[PDB]
């Protein structure tokens, strides 16, 4: 019995040792993401910043082209969500 | 019929240059017009046009032949003649030359009659004023303290009005206008004969036709042609010039201005001759320069002279654009112009806003007007998203804070965006106020938050909006129907296309004539998207009258459906969303409005009696923003308003439709220049076309624009951390920048610190308004440490300056209303005189002026008869006896005269009972000597008129004396009745009833044929009944000239009526002949009434005798109210004086105190503390239960029910007479009505733009105390007493006086007086009649509500 | 015999090693704490950006915008 | 034998510790799945705006 | 003793079980790659905007 007591205690042990090994790497992948996501956070800043400073221009009709030609817009009220929704 | 539908008396239409060009080219009239001046008219085949309009060419050829005959040199071509042909803006410096003095006798007879009539009462008017002063102050110098100089009596006023400059010119142009209007009437009626008038005065040859007048002056060798509109324009201007110059000559307050004004006129007149139609630009600069001059006197160095210098640089630019004046000449002219604005008091400088309309108006061309709106619109405009989101975030914050403070302190239905932080979530959950300090940060969550449906708004909420006439444009096809047929006939002849169908339909008529009209379906034009696919849509502008600036010279008209949607949207915004913000202090109630304005202007005026508060005011003009509004800057606000209202797409319409339609300026005499462009879609952005306008239109969607501007103002205030109180209104906003300074600091340093604080907010506001895309220039923004501008009136150091000359400039000799009765005109003159009293001019002068001008009007109407009468017996009896004219003009209107201004009206706006005030005034005149006591006896003994039970109840305080109702009001009523009987609209289904008049009579008999007759309660109950609601709906109709014309056309007046309308003035004079001619034999007991008898007692007796046929001796109760002047026996205590009343028994008085050392326009520390004066107290219930959301039909029922009980009785029969009456407008049961009815105790019985009652100069330093008085009639009496005391203190120190070297006290004792009496009412009264069969509109929602309670 | 007790001796010691290894395994968890907390911001900024771009498209004058409900 | 039992008792303790520590590993699993779920939303909305942008 | 012998059996089984779930822990790696690719695509997409 005592043999049984110890013989398999060890095999699993090995297995658990093995699993542990596997567990180790995962954590590295982890630190890497942490840093990858930190870089992503820095990048998000510039984009949002630039979008904040944006120019919206209404071309208007300086040319004076007939409205017939100027009619290039949907005449259908369309439902699109904004902000919340 | 044509004798009622007369040509206009004054200017109500824009001046069209091409109309004059058409009339002068049509007859080949001599001219030196260059080809470019004619514009499109030069290419017209004028031979074909002359072939048609044969009568017009006959007349024009005749006048041309006569010009050639009298002056041969007009034949000479190439301008080799010395005669110069000039147009309107160039005839300015010559109009005095045209005299026509000889060969004209009517103006002379008019002047002599007015002189003779005035000479018989001037002495009496002076005695009246003296007696008023003695009985209101105890001293005889109440009105003469400021001037004592010269005291102008009525005789002096008439002399200086008739002997001033412009007097001969005014008489000449009045004669010209009278002749021209006779000619227009004759041409309408189709006489075809003698329609040319040739006065042929020496050195002034004038030929008048129904179309135009040719005027030639030999002294200057100048000939001009004037159309009818321009003739009305010239005569109105010249009357304004006469009025301003006279008033300046008379009033010692406006005396220093006189010479200056004259100089200014001359200079601009000469400038006009050099410039022409552009000189008005200089005029439009002057309206700004006045403010600049005020800004020249501010303590802050950095803000002194900026506006002055900039406006001077603009005037130089204007003088030097056409190179008329070199730089040196331009500088002189500028210096001459400015020297007239210097060395004047602040209100005299503000008084110079009268001269804007003293030089007339520019001649308008459609192309030039279209150019400005083409440059403003259709232009690239940059906008900043952040600025737009930040202002949307603050918009949402204000909307959330507005739903709260209402809706029981809870947030509106809202969904929070995924960014909303934990803090915003908590705030939503706890329904807590959003701090603007919070809102400034985190804007990325305050915005992006949907305020889901919050309002249950219905398009049919308000009925008054649908029944107001608005101009409607013709469909897109048939859009040239506006133009004259002659001009476009040829163009369509070469196009092989049919002639357009002319358009005349009106919006009100089209609504009224619709079998099926549902506002929920009317809005489906916009919600469903049909407005974008509709090919018959067309919007067009039309030239605006009485405008001297390029912007605002055109107003727009749209199609019927799109106008209906616009009015529904505006009503929806005003009813629900607009109430939710108050950051702006503008309110519908004028009293609180001026209270808020006065507090705003007195923010920084703190005295000595630590930190103090300082104010810097910033006023910006908002006229050009409407054209600068783009879709990007209104889309999120529109998108949240739509959510809140539940509609998917109602707003955002103005821009979306305008991008896809070509607008145009519609003038009948201004056709398109190119005869080949005959369709609107293809049009180019030139001439009169504006292709794809991207901006909004004036008035349209104004609520949303004001809402966004308020959001931007709050945003800028929060960014700069500065407290402000905006006053945003349409076209002008005022902001009172508030800061905290050191109390011990010097006044100049205090304002310097205030300006330094305001600089940051001004910069932030400029940046914010630029972000939403509306650039702010130096013209629009005006920064002052002393004053701001609201509703064209300035608020200078705790005062509103006078600007009385502007009011007197619009005082002419006839009212435009169709009837043109003498009563109407005298009422208009009286109203302008009241405005003059409120605007600082001497009250004695105002009273004399009112008497003089009422005399002047009647004499003018007598000697210039509008309609020819076969029998001239009445007009001869009046012309040959000026005593009759004086007696009738001095007689109060309520007694049958034309004196619509009472002595009490000089002091207090609110009157109460007009017949007591009228009796007071007639007593005064009798005791002075103006009128005789037999006139009063005749009025007492006058035979009762033709009155019905409805006539006593509809208008209480009115006697049963015929012809007190002007023809005008009758015409309005006839138009309203004709349109509603013709109305077929589903909303107006049950409103009209053929038995309306007899139902009114029966109900009025029910309420009034009782033991005691109480006309006030009858009026309230009628107006709250179903029949009264129907009358109110019928009264919502506009009743405009065009509407009156339509009504008279489709429903012709009967022959007798036609005559009684035509000869109303003659019948009125004949009716009054019985009381103002000789002492009539009267009943004897009338010897009891004396001039010493209290007015109230005489009013009671007169009402008892006048309605004797109706009432059979029963007395009238609930009407009488003491006259304000006769109730108070004042006494002014100066120095060692003491009050006689107080010292002799009397003990009831209203104490007024004005301190010593008040020097206006000086250091606020020196003068005593300032405060908002008593400007009046409006209506201010604890019913057994407060029903919220009560319909209009329910609150009405509970007030009727209530007043019946407080008045007729508290019994159960009395109750069975209130439940039935309320049942005509509600479906409540007896128990619910009884319990929901408010308290039937002390029923107020109250029932029925920016005009201040006074300058509030010395009234802001006064102390009031009614501690020695008893104290809802008594409340009104004591409020009137306080207002009278305020007016007395103000008139003691007139605007000429700017200092108080002594402390004054007023006691104004109201006790010890005849007028005060005990009040007894609420006695039980049976109905003495069965309940009338009241036909009720059960189905109609606006009259009856089947479910008033949930 | 004595060997067995030793075998157990090692048995326990090794078990005690698992402990050590396990420890580092655990600590790694903290890195997570931060990732979750931060990701929070990532989401906040992202959404704001989303709203911005979305709004601009909505602003386009040419295409009419319908709002749900 | 007493010493052996002490040792025996001890490992028990050690076991307990193994149990308590590893449970926390399970705990770490909670967020890692949750944040995993979170990031999922991100990858979605990211591409979502992609089309809008183009 | 023989008791403890069985005792650890349960606790080691727990280990076994723990080792059962742990294996699932690895799947996260799948995500880590997905989120790495997703931010690479966002940077490439912001490049356009810039
Ligand atoms: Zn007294
Ligand atoms: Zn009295």
């Amino acid at each position: 019995e005592i043999m049984d007591l110890l013989r398999g205690m060890d095999a699993r042990l090995q297995h658990l040792e093995q699993k542990v090994d596997k567990v180790l790497a995962q954590g590295s992948m982890v630190t890497q993401i942490k840093n990858e996501l930190s870089t992503v956070k820095t990048t998000l800043a510039t984009i949002e910043g630039m979008m904040a400073t944006v120019k919206i221009m209404d071309p208007g009709n300086p040319t004076g082209v007939p409205v017939d030609e100027l009619r290039r817009s949907f005449s259908d009220h369309v439902t699109i969500v904004s902000g919340p929704g | 019929l044509n004798e009622i539908l007369l040509p206009e008396v004054h200017l109500n239409s824009p001046i069209v240059r091409y109309k004059l060009f058409y009339y002068i080219l049509h007859g080949q009239l001599p001219n030196d017009l260059e080809p470019d001046d004619l514009g499109p008219l030069a290419n017209q085949n004028w031979k074909a046009i002359r072939a048609e309009e044969s009568q017009v060419h006959a007349r024009l050829k005749q006048i041309r032949v006569e010009l050639i005959a009298r002056i041969p040199s007009l034949r000479w071509t190439r301008s080799q003649r010395e005669i110069a042909i000039l147009i309107w803006p160039r005839i300015l410096p010559i109009l005095q030359a045209y005299d026509l003095r000889q060969s004209m006798q009517l103006p002379t007879v008019w002047e002599k009659l007015t002189q003779s009539t005035v000479n018989l009462i001037s002495d009496g008017l002076e005695r009246v004023v003296l007696h008023i002063s003695n009985q209101l102050t105890g001293k005889p110098n109440l009105f003469t303290r400021s001037r004592a100089y010269s005291i102008p009596s009525t005789r002096e006023l008439s002399q200086i009005w008739f002997n001033n400059e412009w007097s001969g010119s005014v008489k000449t142009w009045l004669m010209i206008k009278y002749r021209m209007r006779q000619l227009i009437t004759n041409q309408k009626t189709g006489e075809l004969t003698d329609l040319v008038t040739i006065v042929d005065t020496r050195s002034t040859l004038c030929i008048i036709t129904p179309e135009l007048v040719a005027l030639y002056s030999s002294e200057h060798k100048a000939l001009t042609y004037l159309t009818f509109e321009m003739v009305l324009m010239v005569t109105d201007m010249l009357e304004g010039r006469l009025n301003v110059s006279s008033l300046c000559t008379a009033s010692h307050y406006l005396s220093p201005l006189k010479k200056r004004i004259e100089v200014l006129l001359t200079l601009v007149d000469d400038l006009a001759l050099l410039m022409g139609d552009k000189v008005y630009g200089i005029v439009s600069s002057l309206e700004s320069f006045v403010y600049a001059q005020l800004q020249y006197g501010d303590p802050v160095i950095d803000i002194k002279g900026t506006f002055y210098g900039f406006i001077c640089n603009e005037i130089l630019d204007l003088l030097t654009e056409d190179n008329i004046f070199t730089e040196e000449e331009a500088n002189k002219v500028l210096l001459d112009l400015t020297s007239q604005f210097d060395n004047l008091s602040p209100d005299l400088t503000a008084e110079l806003l009268c001269i804007m309309r003293l030089w007339g108006h520019p001649t308008l061309t459609a192309s030039q007007a279209a150019s400005k709106v083409r440059e403003s619109m259709c232009a690239p405009k940059v906008l900043d998203f952040q600025t737009i989101m930040k202002t949307l975030a603050f918009f949402h914050a204000i909307l959330i804070n507005g739903y709260r403070r209402s809706h029981n302190g809870i947030w509106p239905p809202t969904t929070l965006h995924g960014n909303a932080p934990k803090s915003l979530i908590e705030m939503r959950h706890d329904n807590s106020e959003l701090k603007y300090e919070y809102v400034l940060k985190n804007w990325k969550s305050i915005s992006m938050l949907r305020i889901h449906k919050c309002f249950d708004a219905s398009p049919d909420e308000d009925l008054s909006i649908f029944m107001k006439d608005k101009a409607i444009s013709c469909p897109r096809q048939d859009w040239m129907g506006v133009f004259r047929r002659s001009l476009i006939k040829q163009r369509y002849r070469d196009a092989n296309r049919p002639l357009p169908q002319p358009f005349n339909r009106r919006l009100l008529l089209n609504f009224l004539e619709d079998d099926r009209f549902d506002p929920i379906k009317e809005l489906e034009y916009v919600t469903s998207g049909e407005y974008l696919r509709d090919p018959e849509f067309c919007a067009s502008y039309s030239l605006k009258e009485k405008e001297i600036k390029a912007t605002g010279r055109i107003f727009a008209k749209m199609t019927k459906r799109m106008r209906s949607c616009q009015v529904i949207a505006e009503s929806l915004l005003a009813n629900h969303a607009g109430k939710l913000m108050r950051e702006n202090g503008v309110v519908l109630d004028q009293l609180k409005l001026t209270k808020s304005l006065l507090t705003m202007n007195q923010i920084g005026i703190i005295s000595e009696h630590g930190f103090e508060i300082a104010a810097c005011f910033l006023t910006t003009d908002l006229t050009k923003y409407c054209l600068n509004w783009r879709y990007q800057v209104i889309i999120p606000f529109a998108r949240t308003l739509n959510s809140m209202y539940g509609i998917p797409h109602l707003f955002e319409w103005i821009h979306l439709r305008l991008m896809r339609s070509t607008l145009y300026v519609g003038d009948p005499f201004n056709p398109p220049s190119d005869p080949t462009q005959l369709d609107l879609d293809t049009a180019l952005n030139d001439d009169i076309f504006i292709v794809s306008p991207r901006g909004g239109i004036e008035g349209l969607c104004q609520k949303l624009w004001t809402m966004i501007s308020i959001s931007t103002i709050i945003l800028s205030a929060t960014e700069a951390n500065t407290r402000v109180m905006s006053m945003v209104q349409g076209d002008n906003q005022a902001i009172a920048i508030t800061t905290r300074v050191v109390r011990s600091l010097s006044h100049s340093e205090k304002k310097e610190q205030a300006y330094k604080a305001s600089k940051l907010f001004f910069e932030r506001l400029r940046a914010n308004n630029h972000g939403i895309g509306h650039h702010l220039k130096e013209q629009e923004t005006i920064l002052s440490s002393d004053f701001f501008i609201y509703s064209k009136r300035v608020f200078y150091k705790g005062r509103i300056l006078t600007q009385a000359l502007k009011n007197v400039s619009k005082m002419c000799l006839t009212a435009d209303i169709l009837g043109d009765c003498s009563q109407a005109s005298c009422s208009n003159l009286a109203t302008t005189v009241m405005r003059l009293t409120e605007n600082g001019v001497e009250k004695d002068l105002c009273y004399f002026l009112n008497a003089f001008m009422t005399i002047r009007q009647l004499c003018y109407d007598l000697v210039f008869p509008q309609t020819k009468s076969l029998s001239q017996d009445i007009t001869n009896a009046y012309l040959n006896h000026p005593i009759l004219i004086s007696r009738l003009c001095l007689l109060p209107s309520q007694l049958g005269g034309l004196n619509f201004l009472s002595c009490s009206r000089l002091f207090n706006r609110n009157i109460g009972d007009p017949l007591v005030s009228a009796i007071a005034d007639v007593k005064r005149l009798i005791k002075a000597g103006c009128l005789d006591i037999w006139v009063l006896y005749n009025i007492l003994g006058r035979r009762p008129g033709k009155g019905k039970w409805s006539t006593l109840a509809a208008d209480p305080y009115t006697l049963n004396i015929d012809y007190l109702v002007p023809s005008t009001t009758f015409l309005k009523k006839h138009a309203q009745y004709t349109l509603m009987e013709r109305s077929v609209n589903p909303m107006l289904r049950g409103v009209f009833s053929e038995n309306a008049a007899e139902e009114e009579e029966e109900l009025a008999q029910y309420l009034l044929d009782r033991e005691v007759v109480m006309p006030r309660v009858a009026h309230v109950i009628l107006a709250q009944s179903s029949c009264g609601r129907r009358k109110q709906i019928q009264g919502y109709l506009d009743s405009t000239r065009t509407i009156i014309r339509y009504s008279l056309e489709v429903r012709p007046l009967s022959a007798k009526k036609l005559n009684t309308v035509i000869e109303y003035n003659l019948l009125y004079l004949s009716y009054n002949l019985e009381i103002i001619e000789k002492p009539n034999i009267v009943q004897p007991f009338l010897n009891a009434i004396n001039v010493d008898t209290c007015s109230i007692d005489i009013a009671r007796s007169l009402r008892k005798l006048s309605w004797a046929t109706l009432l059979n001796g029963r007395p009238i109760e609930g009407l009488e109210t003491p006259d304000p002047i006769e109730l108070v026996h004042g006494c002014l205590i100066i120095g060692s004086d003491e009050c006689e009343h107080c010292s002799s028994g009397d003990d009831k008085f209203t104490w007024f105190f004005l301190p010593k050392g008040i020097r206006l326009d000086d250091d606020p520390a020196s003068n005593p503390p300032i405060r908002v004066p008593y400007i009046g107290s409006k209506t201010d219930v604890a019913s057994m239960a407060y029903i919220k959301g009560a319909s209009v039909s329910l609150k009405s029922a509970l007030r009727l029910a209530g007043v019946y009980i407080w008045a007729f009785g508290d019994t159960e029969e009395s109750w069975q007479d209130a439940y039935e009456l309320a049942s005509t407008r509600v479906n409540l049961t007896l128990e619910q009505l009884q319990s929901l009815t408010p308290l039937p105790t002390s029923a107020n019985l109250v029932h029925r733009k920016f005009t201040p009652a006074s300058s509030y100069a010395f009234s802001s330093f006064v102390h009031i105390s009614n501690d020695c008085q008893i104290l809802t009639d008594s409340n009104l009496i004591y409020q009137q007493v306080m207002i009278t005391g305020l007016a007395l203190i103000e008139t003691w120190n007139n605007p000429p006086i700017n200092f108080s070297v002594y402390e004054t006290t007023l006691h104004l004792h109201t006790g010890s007086s005849c007028c005060i009496r005990p009040v007894e009412s609420c006695v039980v009264n049976p109905p003495l009649l069965p309940v009338p069969l009241i036909n009720v509109p059960q189905m109609n929602k606006f009259v009856y509500d089947p479910e008033p309670l949930s």
